[PDB]
């Protein structure tokens, strides 16, 4: 009675969720973009109206390809120079003190030990400054990586400055994009586009503090995967950014010392002048109304009538507990204890300064058993930087109290990718599908 | 005739229109499915792409569609699969719709499929018996 | 209807079975053929399957059977090929007997095939000539 | 028995049986062991 028959369409424009591997497409550096494919010079966007997704950014499979990609290149950028193996002798160290200021007294050591030369049968006699936090006493004293493992050098002719990096699916996937604004990374998302591939993410790395990102274009957003859970991150997206000015004003110099056959390595002569701390300056009232801004928004999820307290980080190691971050190559790790310190009631031209230090060895990534040393940089540095970002964690939570307080968190960079990647999905094709119609073969 | 601007349709750009509207657009798509351990990545993803391309080929040969993209079919429309009307589908659905209301009776279609070519193709060998 | 179950033919699971029997069973051995230095060896052996069902395929469509897993021809049977009737074969003969029988005889079979095709596509095209 | 070639004197003979034998093996000795660090993280094993 119905006479209406099953047919075959294929090509038919239905989709689901999948997983896939996303190529590069990006316009001497640490990212090597010769392994990247050009990108167009016109993207295209197909804007898909009466289709409303699903969107999830806890369970994002971008991540942890973004993250994989990033370390890969990293071991790869390191491979093709010096390795520092001779560099653990027994150092005769003393103290520097021509025209130091009174707190950076004992941040510095003026060493001397004996090295090889380019023959094998001989030895020279030199010396160089350290930092307090790369020697350990064995008035003899010890780099502090030779009780774990010997590790390499940064590479001079490579610039840690991050360069921007676009991801493009292959054959057979497409890649969806949520255009609603107000959306808190989890849920139905109504406006949806299909894009070729992503605008270009810089690969920043930094700790309590996203530097260089994206600005939300109607407020302040907070975003957590379980806010009623205290032990999941907090992250807090700005409309503004905040203007940052960081800088290391002693005159370095450095000296090349030849430890073998086409092997040189990079030490600190001396300072040329005085001697003063490395430090960054942030406006104050800028600070305040963004502090404002972010516990009225906090209001909404933890009540109207709520105090809200920013207090200073739990402790740990020195990269958690301190904002950390590259500034013209130098390793910056700093205490932002001068903002986080205030409380909130329910209701001119001055900075506040940050004085910080400087690193050398470094373990970038959470691993153990390989450093990163990074050759001194000759001369005053500079950097200015905006902040339009927050990750922050809730400390305790019980219904005893009344009182919410956040301090600063981080150590994990998947978080800093995912503060870019939440409005991006993977979806597959499903060409073939099957509808009545009339005929019979 | 002097005024009017010209452009080509995306790789998607009929998933919002309806059944009818979409069912013009199949080459689009169909185009689009062909086309050192980052290497060994990519040609897996690319050998997977044409397996999987050649199963659907095979798929669609063994109901004897073969080099069709629109092949209907004499496998009559059973009313328990959907009971909606022609004029309610093609004018007032769209593809993804259509898919998610009748997900859960698409193997039983195909084997029907299956066995109706089957059947005809047994059929045509014994006429030509003659 | 209570009281029996169901199972599944296994692949190769008629290759005891009989001609006839067996060539009812083509589907399930079909479908099976599509589907650092180790994953070399592995993206290798996909490749080469690859191209061995595609030059299948082409040898296939060669002969004018394309999509088909049987397609019966215009070639008439020689007796010298083989003398015994389809009652001997069909029905008490396997099918690796009958190619272990035929053996020194398939290429000659396989021309044939192909200057059959050919004549046949050039007389369809002198008929539609008119 | 199994052989390549049983006549051939330069072929091996496999012999499986039909049931096992069962065989104890062991060294009685109490040893002590010791690190001595050789150089950035790299330890050798000595007998104490
Ligand atoms: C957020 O973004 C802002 C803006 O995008 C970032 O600020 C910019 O940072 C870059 C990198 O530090 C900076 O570019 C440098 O400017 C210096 C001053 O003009 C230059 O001297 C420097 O060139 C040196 O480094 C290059 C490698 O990066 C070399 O290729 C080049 O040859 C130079 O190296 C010579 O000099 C050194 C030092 O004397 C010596 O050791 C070498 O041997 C060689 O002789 C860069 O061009 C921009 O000027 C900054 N822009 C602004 C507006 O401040 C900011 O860093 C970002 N935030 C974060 C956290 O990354
Ligand atoms: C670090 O120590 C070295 C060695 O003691 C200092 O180099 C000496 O500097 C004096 C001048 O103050 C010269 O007279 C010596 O000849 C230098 N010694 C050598 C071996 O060259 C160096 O000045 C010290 N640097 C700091 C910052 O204290
Ligand atoms: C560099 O090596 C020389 C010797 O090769 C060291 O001089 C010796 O120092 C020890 C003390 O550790 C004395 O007992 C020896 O008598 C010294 N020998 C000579 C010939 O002077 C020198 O100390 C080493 N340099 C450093 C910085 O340790
Ligand atoms: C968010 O976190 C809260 C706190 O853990 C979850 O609520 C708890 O769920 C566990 C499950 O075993 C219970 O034992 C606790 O008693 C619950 N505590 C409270 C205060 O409710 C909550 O389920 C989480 N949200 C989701 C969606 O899972
Ligand atoms: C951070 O702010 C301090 C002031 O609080 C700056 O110190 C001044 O720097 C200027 C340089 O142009 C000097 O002329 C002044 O004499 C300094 N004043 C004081 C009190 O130190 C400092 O330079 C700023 N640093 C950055 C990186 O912005
Ligand atoms: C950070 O540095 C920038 C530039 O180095 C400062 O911006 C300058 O501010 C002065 C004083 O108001 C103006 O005269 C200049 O025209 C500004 N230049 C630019 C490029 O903006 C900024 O004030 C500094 N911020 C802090 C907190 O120190
Ligand atoms: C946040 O502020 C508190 C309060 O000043 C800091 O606690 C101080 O820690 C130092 C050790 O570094 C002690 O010498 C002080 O006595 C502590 N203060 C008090 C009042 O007891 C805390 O260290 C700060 N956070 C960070 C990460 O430095
Ligand atoms: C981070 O900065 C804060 C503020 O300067 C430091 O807190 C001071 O620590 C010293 C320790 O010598 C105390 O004498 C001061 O009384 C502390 N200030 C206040 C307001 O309590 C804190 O120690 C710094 N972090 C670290 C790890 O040193
Ligand atoms: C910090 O943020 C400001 C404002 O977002 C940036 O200035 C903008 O830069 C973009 C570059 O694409 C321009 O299109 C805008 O017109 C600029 N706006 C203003 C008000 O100047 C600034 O470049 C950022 N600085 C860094 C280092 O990222
Ligand atoms: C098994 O081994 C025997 C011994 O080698 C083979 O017999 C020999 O074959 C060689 C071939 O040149 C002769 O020169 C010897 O005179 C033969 N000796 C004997 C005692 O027969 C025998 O052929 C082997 N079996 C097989 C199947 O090859
Ligand atoms: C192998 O056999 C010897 C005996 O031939 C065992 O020696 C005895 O071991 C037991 C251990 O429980 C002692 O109590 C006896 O005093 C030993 N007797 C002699 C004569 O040595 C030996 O232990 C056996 N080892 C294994 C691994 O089975
Ligand atoms: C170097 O200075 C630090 C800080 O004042 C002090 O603790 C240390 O004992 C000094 N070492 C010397 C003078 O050898
Ligand atoms: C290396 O020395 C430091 C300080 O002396 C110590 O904390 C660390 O545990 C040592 N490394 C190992 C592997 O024991
Ligand atoms: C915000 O996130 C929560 C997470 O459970 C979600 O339920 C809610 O729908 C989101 N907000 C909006 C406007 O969708
Ligand atoms: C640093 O020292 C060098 C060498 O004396 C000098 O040329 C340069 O001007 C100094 N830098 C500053 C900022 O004075
Ligand atoms: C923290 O805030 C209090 C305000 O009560 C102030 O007295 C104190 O100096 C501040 N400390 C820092 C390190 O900013
Ligand atoms: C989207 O839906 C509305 C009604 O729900 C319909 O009028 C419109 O035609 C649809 N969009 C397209 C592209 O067909
Ligand atoms: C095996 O052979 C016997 C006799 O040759 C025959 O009866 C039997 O049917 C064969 N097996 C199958 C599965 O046909
Ligand atoms: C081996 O020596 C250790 C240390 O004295 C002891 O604890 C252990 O029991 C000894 N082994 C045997 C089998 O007695």
């Amino acid at each position: 009675a119905e006479n209406l028959w099953v047919t075959v369409y294929y090509g038919v424009p239905v989709w689901k969720d999948a997983e896939t591997t996303l190529f590069c497409a990006s316009d001497h550096n640490v990212w090597a973009t010769h392994a990247c494919v050009p990108t167009d010079p016109n993207p295209q966007e197909i804007h898909l109206e009466n289709v409303t997704e699903e969107f999830n950014m806890w369970k994002n499979n971008m991540v942890e390809q973004m993250h994989t990609d990033i370390i890969s290149l990293w071991d790869q950028s390191l491979k093709p120079c010096v390795k520092l193996t001779p560099l653990c002798v027994t150092l005769q160290c003393t103290n520097v003190t021509n025209n130091i200021t009174d707190d950076m007294r004992g941040e510095l050591k003026n060493c001397s030990f004996n090295m090889t030369t380019e023959l094998r049968d001989k030895k020279q006699k030199v010396y160089s400054l350290f930092y307090r936090l790369d020697v350990v006493q064995i008035k003899e004293y010890r780099l502090i990586n030779c009780n774990t493992s010997a590790c390499t050098q940064a590479c001079p002719k490579v610039s840690f400055e991050p360069i921007p990096i676009h991801y493009c699916a292959p054959a057979g996937f497409a890649i969806l994009k949520c255009k609603d604004k107000k959306f808190n990374g989890t849920g139905p998302c109504p406006s949806v586009s299909t894009v070729q591939c992503t605008h270009g993410i810089k690969p920043v790395v930094s700790t309590q503090l996203l530097l260089n990102g994206s600005l939300a274009e109607e407020e302040v957003m907070i975003r957590s995967e379980n806010i009623t859970n205290n032990a999941k991150n907090i992250l807090v997206q700005f409309n503004t950014p905040v203007q940052i000015n960081c800088t290391r004003p002693n005159n370095n110099t450095r000296k090349s010392i030849r430890i073998g056959p086409g092997q040189a390595f990079y030490a600190t002569g001396d300072i040329i002048g005085d001697i003063r701390q490395a430090h960054c300056n942030v406006s104050k009232a800028t600070w305040n109304e963004t502090l404002g801004k972010v516990v009225k928004q906090l209001r909404k999820h933890f009540g109207n009538n709520t105090i809200i307290r920013f207090a200073n980080s739990s402790g740990g190691d020195l990269e958690v507990t301190t904002h950390s971050f590259n500034c013209g190559g130098e390793f910056f790790y700093c205490n932002t204890s001068g903002l986080f310190n205030s409380t909130w009631i329910s209701n001119s031209n001055d900075s506040i300064t940050l004085p910080c230090r400087i690193k050398q060895i470094i373990n970038m990534w959470q691993r153990i058993g390989q450093c990163m040393y990074a050759p001194p940089i000759q001369g005053v540095i500079r950097c200015v930087s905006n902040i339009t970002g927050l990750i922050l964690t809730r400390d305790g939570g019980s219904t005893n109290s009344t009182t919410e307080t956040f301090r600063p968190g981080g150590g994990d960079m998947r978080d800093n990718w995912r503060s870019e990647l939440y409005k991006y999905k993977v979806v597959k094709i499903e060409p073939l599908g099957v509808a009545p119609t009339r005929c019979k073969r | 005739a002097v005024g009017i601007g010209a452009v080509f349709l995306g790789f998607l750009g009929a998933a919002g229109s309806t059944m009818g509207a979409a069912s013009m657009t199949l080459t689009v798509q169909a185009r689009n499915l062909l086309s050192t351990v980052w290497g060994i990545k990519q040609l897996q993803a690319r050998v997977l792409a044409v397996e999987r391309y050649l199963r659907d080929q095979q798929l669609l040969g063994i109901w004897g569609c073969s080099g069709k993209l629109i092949c209907c079919t004499n496998v009559p429309w059973n009313s328990s699969w959907s009971n909606r009307n022609l004029s309610e589908i093609w004018d007032n659905m769209t593809w993804l719709q259509w898919d998610k209301e009748i997900s859960n009776y698409t193997q039983i279609i195909y084997g029907l499929l299956e066995e109706s070519q089957n059947q005809q193709e047994k059929n045509e060998q014994d006429l030509l018996a003659l």
